[PDB]
DNA sequence: AAATAGGAACCCCACATGCCCTGTGTCTGCAAGTACAGAACTAGCCAGACAGACTGACCTATTTTTGTGAGGGGAATCGGGAAGTATCCATTGCTAAGACTCAGCAATGCTGCAACTCTCAGCAACCAGCTGAAGATCAGC
DNA sequence: GCTGATCTTCAGCTGGTTGCTGAGAGTTGCAGCATTGCTGAGTCTTAGCAATGGATACTTCCCGATTCCCCTCACAAAAATAGGTCAGTCTGTCTGGCTAGTTCTGTACTTGCAGACACAGGGCATGTGGGGTTCCTATTT
């Protein structure tokens, strides 16, 4: 029978069985079950779809056709759920928001 | 020649899913390739961490799904929980 | 060779730059040094961590995979090096 | 649990200004953005704009920019909205709907519409309106203009009221939705069917795209049952 | 165990506070308490022993009477007094 | 009489400036000879990756820049617009470095 | 009739209450607070005694330390009396 | 069915969780605050233990859980097992 | 030959075979190398007997017979090692150091 | 009904080695269980990792040496060292 | 790295106040605590007293409490010793020594000594003094009157020097010294063996023990070479 | 009124006992890790120019500190009522132990194709130059 | 307070270029397929305990009103200091080359760890007792 990857049997884009493997080798569990890949594949390519559209709206807004640090720095920071998930993370290249205290500008 | 063993190409297939005429450079293909490897090895720790308490062997979609609800905040557990549960309903049925 | 007196090369317009990045409108005179203070502590702990994971390889080379793990250990997870 | 409370009708003389908020209870504030949208008999559900309180973000319609400001008051949980120079064709209902940051995500809870009286991508419903007996099947086409990656959402909206969510990403059931509704289509072609039919989905279905920037509605189809 | 003909026997040849218990017959082993400080002393007694409820002299004599079966500590006819037996001198 | 701008703006138009760029704001060769010199009291002849001194001063960075922002934090807070060095102590403080 | 000064009994209540350990909060009003929070996740749920006390333990050390760091905002502000904004700005901080 | 017990943390009890913490005075609005912050950091907790219980398929949520809810929220807590 | 627990032969009071079990079945590597249970159980052991004699130097301070959790807190909070170590880490019964700024208290 | 299984006799028997005289309640008892657990859990992980980064299978005394030195602040991680060093000497030895 | 600078010596006469210093260097200095030691020719080394720099917690020895008052100034990362009401039975050298907060450490690193001159258990260190050739083996014997559980350490003072550290816990070497010197010994009878002796091993040896809160060095023990 | 007896529960810390299951002793197989040798690779050092960042002085404006004083906000107090708490009993329900069964997952070997490396063409982004709009700054009526 | 003129900066457009991204050729290592077995997990039943609910009596705390004091806050002066310019100077950066010390890869092999099994002793759950402790009443100096 002509192999099919269980990455396309489950309707993914991500590694079903590179995940599996890393799994059974990442010292987690005796075992793994079937559908653990699968579940892991998805979520995994989920979170990336939505932060990969997120920086190319970002990049679009700024006229780019190229996602670049600044982009993604820019479509974490902007979202409170992606921000708190990443709130520990440093993003090389990636700036600051632009954010100034309104104390600091001047009054009139 | 080692065979690092990367995500980028996965990482770009997706990209041109959701955006067809954009690219992405060098140092953000690694940023979302340290972001993927981050994020898997949070929820298999944590899910690993289930088994555990549970004195369970296995690591099943169960586990995973909880640790899932357990990492994401917000509504980003709820459509990682739907991604995750509709890729092994398809791939149940084969 | 021997370096010596290298934390005054973190020069007063470079800790000025960091402070506008961060927002601030006014600095005062004395927070350069407690700053230059604040950077050689952090960087102490970073280094001597990431010497510790060079040393156990029996390696010779920081390579910036220690540093990635020397900074993810102390809750300062770094995204694009590996 | 999640509710937006809104004010009554106000009675405004034409030249004037007017506001009126959207006090939203039950869920973290800032993690979801305010939508609001205006509905009129001769133009349906129009979008005009939404605030995003967790860093006071806004984006309005090109044809609303000026005409309405978003404010928002994280003390107090409340999003306001200015209409500047009130003109004659302003006499509509206003809702503010909640929507989360994510793009899957839809206008999932609205507000009870404040009644203001005053003194792109085009999105096709093919069935303007319809008859069904007590349990037959129905069928709503919402063909776009362009192209939209699933990020569409159906709507029934019961007269007089609010409308309730039932389909968002064009597949999925939305919360206490029973599967008798069901979307399918993706890319242009979108459908929204009721398997099985009773007294209470006499209602108007309406079908939201959220992929670009300028959300638009459709037309709208009147449903009736027997 | 058996500590508390032990803690009687220990201050009394170390001469520690000798305002409470205090010798006049060391060869037959008799002593006296007094009036006054047998409280502190039924205290410090007490607090060594770290209970839960700060003990009175009548709680520390009602111990003493239990000995006399075994007899370390006996109770002869004389206000405030006891006295080791030999084998425990 | 020259041209001069009255003080307060020229430090809004560099926090504007400095808050659209995301280049490293120290120079490369200080910094990696301030690493060297910290690293040799941990090891003697200690060699580094550029690689791993480009991280070490993203991190640093990343550090100055957040401790930046909580110091003006404080700043404000004290009805004062100039950071001072019982700002980062409060700072550090709060965050559990002190 | 006798009267302290202002500031001295509060002085011996810190005193008192840094000394002790016991819960500062009433434990019938925390488990009702807690069920009624659990309400909302699943309905008839179920707690261990020990489930209240550790929850209790927890809050008591969290508000204990965010109260010291008050303390630190609002002496920083040459002041003695914590406000609301003090809390705001040591949470803000904390990263909460 | 629970109501309104967030009254229950009364002003006198939020005083003396101040005077613990080395509070001399204390403003007049400090306690509605205090009762939000508490709020929050219980529903977090509880909503991490109540999933941690219900993976179990347990209707008890037990000390354990409690314990596992803090540590994930770097909140490591001793004596509960 | 006569049965000698591991933990006599490298002469400590923790147990080196719970040890070597719980590492083996803990998910933490493919083997476990022999010394490693001994390891680790030398320092478990060095960092207990640390906290109990600084506990009980603070509770014979207090004149107690018994070690309670207020005698532990007290031992760690005063160690800024310690402290260090168990930073993020809440003890049941603990309560707090005593101190109070300076600026309260009055002239 | 199923031996709990805690490190309590062990506890006990430092502490009666380095106070003979005082004792230790309950509470303080299961503090210093949690501890115990605490500190293995950190230290086993922390070699877990060091293991996994340098392709290595096995955790040996030298991880948990490395892991050691990683985890406990100053003097803490020298005197540990050295007792884990004079333990499996003395092991060794047999 | 590690030093712990002093002052000069003091010219003061009877009556008045003297403060010295102890600038520390070279470590992180609210890790250690401070601990300060007087030496006089006809009783040796005196234990005074001790600051915790991270908390400036004090505790002196019962037979200088009032007489001498230790400050902890954290900024220059320098601790102070102030001696009032100096009678003339005050003459001697006070050393500024660093411990770790650990039971099992000891004074490692000691300052040069600020000479000051005006105008419980009990060690016995058995052999007094002894005569030996460039490669004989000696022994030093610290007798104790209570128990120690290995709190003991041993220092070697050349003459117009501080005391330097060769080992601590009564059998661990200490930092650079070579492995001619050897420890041992526990409870109550403790021993210090040196393998083979050099022209500079000649000096005065004191065992210092730290199981109880007064701490005592040992008579001393004068080592002659050739 | 102080001192003494005494019955009767009760508490703490050893000490003993039964048992059972898990850690130890012994042997075997084999692969994880090591010593060694050779290839390759990359980090440290050298060197020279040069342009732009840095530095120290100077003046000024503008920000912080200090000294008022008023007033209303919070602390100190108190007494009655409202919860909290302790304990006791009954119910019930829900958690896990024990036995039984078998479906899914590990282990294995072979194979083919998807993912890695290396390369090179071409193009999105960058730089330089220029121009126009917006905004800061200093009189001025 | 209300614009107005002047100067500076920022934003946008257009052409040259240039280093960086995407796609193709070669290949190789790992994912998929097909068996085999066996054990970890699912299912039922039920013992056993702990959580829940109600009662009662007692203790502890909480809430609202009064008084007043001292803390916070608004405000003006001073006096301290940072920011803006500018002339001069010094250092980072870019370029490329050479070791040479370090890292990577391949073999032989050896040493230590997993697996299997018998079994016995350590550790856990109860229990029993000494030496008091506590508590209340009565009796004799």
């Amino acid at each position: 029978a002509k192999a099919k990857s269980r990455s396309s049997r489950a309707g993914l884009q991500f590694p079903v069985g590179r995940v599996h493997r890393l799994l059974r080798k990442g010292n987690y569990a005796e075992r793994v079950g079937a559908g653990a890949p699968v579940y892991m594949a998805a979520v995994l390519e989920y979170l990336t779809a939505e932060i990969l559209e997120l920086a190319g709206n970002a990049a679009r807004d700024n006229k780019k056709t190229r996602i670049i640090p600044r982009h993604l720095q820019l479509a974490i920071r902007n979202d409170e759920e992606l921000n708190k998930l990443l709130g520990k993370v440093t993003i090389a290249q990636g700036g600051v928001l632009p954010n100034i205290q309104a104390v600091l500008l001047p009054k009139k | 020649r080692s065979r690092k063993e990367s995500y980028s190409i996965y990482v770009y297939k997706v990209l041109k899913q959701v955006h067809p005429d954009t690219g992405i450079s060098s140092k953000a293909m690694g940023i979302m390739n340290s972001f993927v490897n981050d994020i898997f090895e949070r929820i298999a720790g944590e899910a690993s961490r289930l088994a555990h308490y549970n004195k369970r062997s296995t690591i099943t979609s169960r586990e995973i799904q909880t640790a899932v609800r357990l990492l994401l905040p917000g509504e980003l557990a709820k459509h990682a929980v739907s991604e995750g549960t509709k890729a092994v309903t398809k791939y149940t049925s084969s | 060779k021997v370096l010596r007196d290298n934390i005054q090369g973190i020069t007063k317009p470079a800790i000025r730059r960091l402070a506008r990045r961060g927002g601030v409108k006014r600095i005062s005179g004395l927070i350069y040094e407690e700053t230059r203070g604040v950077l050689k502590v952090f960087l102490e702990n970073v280094i001597r961590d990431a010497v510790t994971y060079t040393e156990h390889a029996k390696r010779k080379t920081v390579t910036a995979m220690d540093v990635v793990y020397a900074l993810k250990r102390q809750g300062r997870t770094l995204y694009g090096f590996g | 649990e999640v509710q937006l409370q809104q004010s009554g009708p106000e009675l405004v003389e034409p030249g004037t200004s007017v506001k009126m908020p959207c006090k939203a209870s039950g869920y973290t504030f800032t993690s979801y953005t305010i939508q609001w949208v205006k509905q009129t008999p001769r133009q349906g559900l129009e979008w005009i704009g939404y605030i995003y309180p967790y860093n006071a973000g806004t984006k309005y319609n090109e044809k609303f920019k000026g005409k309405a400001t978003l404010t928002s008051d994280k003390s107090s949980s409340t999003v306001y909205m200015e209409l500047s120079s009130l003109t004659s064709e302003d006499s509509a209902v206003y809702y503010c709907a909640r929507k989360s940051s994510r793009l899957r995500s839809t206008l999932d809870y609205w507000g009870q519409g404040t009644s203001v009286t005053v003194s792109d991508i085009k999105m096709t419903q093919s069935p303007s309106s319809m008859h069904a007996s007590l349990g037959e099947r129905v069928t709503i086409t919402c063909k776009a203009s362009q192209d939209i990656r699933s990020y569409l959402s159906w709507y029934q909206q019961k007269p007089w009221k609010s409308p309730k969510t039932l389909i968002y990403y064009a597949t999925s059931l939305a919360d206490g939705v029973p599967s008798r509704f069901s979307g399918s289509g993706s890319g242009q072609d979108f459908s929204l069917t009721i398997n099985n039919l009773e007294s209470d989905d006499t209602a108007t279905y309406y079908c939201l795209q959220h992929g670009e920037s300028p959300y638009t509605f459709g037309s709208g189809t009147k449903l009736e049952i027997k | 165990k058996i500590r508390l003909y032990q803690f009687l026997l220990d201050l009394l040849r170390s001469g520690d506070m000798k305002d409470s218990i205090w010798w006049v017959d060391k060869d037959k082993g008799t002593f006296q308490f007094s009036s006054k400080h047998k409280e502190a002393l039924a205290h410090r007694w007490g607090i060594q022993k770290g209970n839960r409820k700060k003990m009175t002299y009548q709680k520390m004599a009602r111990a003493l009477r239990n000995y006399g079966k075994t007899g370390e500590v006996k109770k002869v006819k004389k206000k405030l007094t006891y006295q080791f037996s030999g084998e425990v001198l | 009489k020259p041209h001069r701008y009255r003080p307060g703006t020229v430090a809004l138009r560099e926090i504007r400036r400095y808050q659209k760029s995301t280049e490293l704001l120290i120079r490369k060769l200080p910094f990696q000879r301030l690493v060297r010199e910290i690293a040799q009291d941990f090891k003697t002849d200690l060699r580094f990756q550029s690689s791993a001194v480009m991280a070490l001063q993203e991190a640093c960075e990343a550090y100055l820049v957040g401790l930046f922002e909580d110091t003006n934090l404080c700043a404000i807070h004290a009805k004062r617009v100039t950071i001072m060095p019982k700002d980062i102590q409060l700072a550090r403080r709060i965050r559990g470095e002190r």
